[PDB]
This record gives structure tokens, C-alpha cells and sequence, in this order.
């Protein structure tokens, strides 16, 4: 159900995207983590803002490609939610069009400036929560 | 030199949970070693796991200490435990498999909603729209308008009035029901529920008759 | 297109089901083989007869589970064509209900009496020809 | 002891063509050897094949002389060639990948067929029905019932898509239906024959 929060499981390591109440962004494999329940909201067709339910912050991509969770919505809080042909989702910055929300094999976000299409880090699988 | 089984690649076992979209090929590895060479057997949810337990079965490459399953479906969902053992000891490791069925198609609205409504002038009517979409759907409510006779304009598109639009200001929470407080002959007319994703667009309409 | 001949590629070895003009049945990897073009015809919902176009013979399962291609249609020339959940087709004898048309890793048909659901030998992939 | 690359397991290479249902993980192996130890590189359709060439990319286990692709899609269809090489020689082997997308749904009839027909008493009308089904469909023609035609060994698919009505009569007027079904489900379109 699209109305409920979703958990984003990254194909690269099995890390769930996490948004800390303090605005930090990273990953964690622990499904019971309190800060991994996200509320994906569509702003328009194919565009979503990712809100951390616990942290009450919005995932944002910065000009240099670093992630963080803003307190209020800005124009860096929108992404192109696309269900790829491999059946995994990808979240591309609507503002920095060539960069993806992605996590490294180590559990840390990967810089937009370093993400590409052939990368396992940019692939996520939505999981109802 | 008697040795109980031990993990040779614990680094390749850190990912305990395997979540994947249905139809994907799954492989679970339990690289271990010991002398004499231990035995490898698997268990689905703690029970003996024979290959006839699933269509197409599964392959167990012993040289790799792994089990492989093709085109995983929801019935495969569960816990799988490997048991490596020899005369001096045994070790085990469990993985959790979770398969998600997606749906790469435009949104789907429940048939029959919104439904036509006939009410008395001054009533409080509220429409419903039940949407279904794998990728987040963008819902919106519209009312069809007539500027003269035409309900359609120059461009051949219907004139409308955007009543509700999902987004940060109006969360999906309230997007499934359109509230019309105290109607009037004016409010009569066709109301439409639109829902779309990157794949496509859908919409159902209903008619409000006031008396 | 259902009307055209199809090639049956077995998941077990990549062997295409072959029907020799002399009635013998076996497998071959060579896609250009003259005797691999099959004409599947439905006798009723979910039931098909497999006709070797070149050999002009129908694939048949015998009481003991051996395969061969009959000259004319008999009651052993019908199978349950089922598109399994793994996206592979299986052909189960309508007469010997618990056995499947299958090929060994060696390229030879496998005895019905030896076929099971968890077997890679019973899985085939239809290929338009 | 200089040795040019050579296949160590030619037995594991006999399967040149790999056909599979989309979403499957594919792995191509080219077990070889030689001294000095050769290098292994892959080519999709004869061109350089970088991992960014497909979503999720691909893993190249050198210890296994293999390349692995997760959830293969139609765009992956093609020829892949491994190139094992060292100072004294090189060997290559190509595999053919074919990805099939299945259609697990009941038969689909072309919309608009059969179509209503109005004709003169004595004419020769013939209806059409265009069916689509992954698994073999069982087609049949009915008159509103009276079974007019049914697919099977006696009446091959060849003739099953067209219903022939030779020299009609006021009697032949009525609704004709085309049914098609597989193990998944059933479909049917109807048409009306009006005679004058």
C-alpha cells in the first residue's frame, strides 16, 4: 500500500537506507532499526520526496553529491523514482539529474558524483512497513 | 590432524537477510573447512529441504558450499540454514529470504469508486478513490467545468478545477477521499480521481447530482 | 505466434528436443538441426500433442516411461503443457500423469519413471521458429 | 616454462547457447591456464564490455575465469566472448545469450474481431479471430450453443482462426462466438451475423 511507510533495502550489501534524527544519512542491515521507516511521497508523476518518519526529515542531495536529511523541504528533496528493468528501484536527484541516492558495501552513503547506472549501489528494493 | 568444521570466509556471510524481487536467482554460501572434510546440508525453516520442495528444485555446489535457487517466488520466503559437520563438530548459519512481487504498470483504481451520488442541496458528500501502485502514485482530484455549453475547450481538453493534489502539503493519508462540505446546485457535476506513476496514468470519474 | 512451430530448449544442458524421422527421440544443442522444429497443437485447454514437423511424427510416452514419436496420434501423444512459476514449461503425460517429458544432461531422453518436479530435466523453454 | 593459454575444462564449454527466462542470473565460464598466467577480458558483441553497460553491472571472478550477470533482461541478449591471453598466445570462446520474457495470462483476442456482418441471403460469409497466447491456446467456434469448430489434431490451428459460413440463410443469422483458453484462463469475443 502506497500510503504506508516503506523500508528501502539496498541491493549493495543489504543495507536499509537510514535517516538519523540529527540529519545524518547512512545504511543499516538491522530491519528493526528505528530510523529506517521512510515515507515516500509523490510530488508529481515519477517524482518523490523521501521523508524519514522517525527523524521527521527529508532526504536531500547536495550540490557536491552528499546526502543529508533536511528539516523542511527544499528543491534538493526530490528524486526520480524509477522501477528499473531488473525490478529494483533507483532514486535519481531531480536537481542533480546524473546522480543517484546510493549506499557503499560498507554501509555509508555513496557520493552522487560517484554513482553510475551500472552500479549495484544505486539499486534499492522497497519493502512495506 | 583432526579439525572441527570452521568458516573459511566469514566475510562472505555478513549479509544475513536476502530481500529480492520475485524471479531472481538466489545463492546462499557457507564457505567452511575441516578434517575430515565436513558434510553440507540445508534446511528450509528448520526442516529437511529436499529439491522436490520447489518447482525446478535447486542446485547444491558442494565445492562452493552453496545452494542455489532459480526464479524465487513468495513460497520460497523463509529461513535457510546450512549445517556443515564432521566427527569433531558442526557449525550452522541461517539466511533470511524475502521475495517481493512488484508490478510495472500504471496505477489501478478500484472499480466502482468514486461512485455517482445524488444528494439534497446543502448535504455533505464525500467521494472515495482506492488506488494501487507499486511505484508511488500521484493522485489528484478534479471537477469538470462548463464555460458556456462546452465542457471541452479550444485545445479539445476538458476544462477542470484542481480540487486536491497529493504532495508534502497533502499527504497520501487524505488523498483517497474528496470531501464536499455543504453542497449547492453549483457543486453538481462530474468529479474525477486521477492517479499516475512514471509508467502511465489512470482515472475514474463519478457524477454528483444535487436536489 | 501459437500457429508457428516452436523449438523446445531444455533447461538441463541446453538441449533442444529432437524427433528423428525414424521415430527416435533425443536432444541436441544445435539450433540448426533439421528435426527440432515442433508443432504444438492443443487438443483442449492445457493439453497439447507435440508433432515433429520434419519427422511428421507425434511425441509419445510409453507405459514404462520411454519416449518415441508415433506415426499417427494415439492416446499417449497428449501432455499437460504448464507454464510453471519459474517461467519454464513442463510437459506432463496426460496418460501417465506423474511423469514428464525430460532430457538428461547427456542429451538423451529421461525415462518418465525417473522424472520429478524438482528436476532440471523436465523444464523447457519454448522458442519461436 | 613458457606456455600459451589453453582451456583447462573444455567439457564445461560445450553449451554455446544460453537461453533463459528474464530475471535469471547468468554466468559464463572460460576455464583456461598458461604461464605466465593469462589475462581474462570479456566482450559483448565484439566490443569492450564495461560493467556500467548494464544496471547492477556484473561480477568477474578471475579465480573462476567467469563472468556473472544478475537478473538478465532482453537488452542483455547478445554474444559474449572471453579473451584469455598471455605473451605466447590467446584463446577465445563465445556464448550466445537469449532472454525470454514469459506471458502467464489467459489468451488475448484482437479487439474488433470477429466483427458484425450484415449480408444477403445466400452469401458466403467468413469470420475471423486473432488469438495470442504464450502457452498453446485451445480455440473453438460457437453459435448461439452449437459447437461449429474446435482445435485439435483433426483441425489444426492453421484453420482455426477463420470461421467459414458457406451460402447463408435466414437460419444462419445470429451470434457467433470465438473462444480461446489455456490453463491460466479463458477468453472469447462474439459477433453478430445479420442476414437479409
Amino acid at each position: 500500500h502506497f500510503k504506508d511507510p516503506k523500508r528501502l533495502y539496498c541491493k549493495n550489501g543489504g543495507f536499509f537506507l537510514r535517516i538519523h534524527p540529527d540529519g545524518r544519512v547512512d545504511g543499516v542491515r538491522e530491519k528493526s532499526d528505528p530510523h529506517i521507516k521512510l515515507q515516500l511521497q509523490a510530488e508529481e508523476r515519477g517524482v518523490v520526496s523521501i521523508k524519514g518518519v522517525s527523524a521527521n526529515r527529508y532526504l536531500a542531495m547536495k550540490e557536491d553529491g552528499r546526502l543529508l536529511a533536511s528539516k523542511s523541504v527544499t528543491d534538493e528533496c526530490f528524486f526520480f523514482e524509477r522501477l528499473e528493468s531488473n525490478n529494483y528501484n533507483t532514486y535519481r536527484s531531480r536537481k542533480y539529474t546524473s546522480w543517484y541516492v546510493a549506499l557503499k558495501r560498507t554501509g555509508q552513503y555513496k557520493l552522487g558524483s560517484k554513482t553510475g547506472p551500472g552500479q549495484k549501489a544505486i539499486l534499492f528494493l522497497p519493502m512495506s512497513a | 590432524m583432526p579439525v572441527a568444521p570452521y568458516w573459511t570466509s566469514p566475510e562472505k556471510m555478513e549479509k544475513k537477510l536476502h530481500a529480492v524481487p520475485a524471479a531472481k536467482t538466489v545463492k546462499f554460501k557457507c564457505p567452511s573447512s575441516g578434517t575430515p572434510q565436513p558434510t553440507l546440508r540445508w534446511l528450509k525453516n528448520g526442516k529437511e529441504f529436499k529439491p522436490d520442495h520447489r518447482i525446478g528444485g535447486y542446485k547444491v555446489r558442494y565445492a562452493t558450499w552453496s545452494i542455489i535457487m532459480d526464479s524465487v517466488v513468495p513460497s520460497d520466503k523463509g529461513n535457510y540454514t546450512c549445517i556443515v559437520e564432521n566427527e569433531y563438530g558442526s557449525i550452522n548459519h541461517t539466511y533470511q529470504l524475502d521475495v517481493v512481487e512488484r508490478s510495472p504498470h500504471r496505477p489501478i483504481l478500484q472499480a466502482g469508486l468514486p461512485a455517482n451520488k445524488t444528494v439534497a442541496l446543502g448535504s455533505n458528500v464525500e467521494f472515495m478513490c482506492k488506488v494501487y501502485s507499486d511505484p508511488q502514485p500521484h493522485i489528484q482530484w478534479l471537477k469538470h467545468i462548463e464555460v458556456n455549453g462546452s465542457k471541452i475547450g479550444p485545445d479539445n481538453l476538458p476544462y477542470v478545477q484542481i480540487l486536491k493534489t497529493a504532495g508534502v502539503n497533502t499527504t497520501d493519508k487524505e488523498m483517497e477521499v474528496l470531501h464536499l462540505r455543504n453542497v449547492s446546485f453549483e457543486d453538481a457535476g462530474e468529479y474525477t480521481c486521477l492517479a499516475g506513476n512514471s509508467i502511465g496514468l489512470s482515472h475514474h470519474s463519478a457524477w454528483l447530482t444535487v436536489l
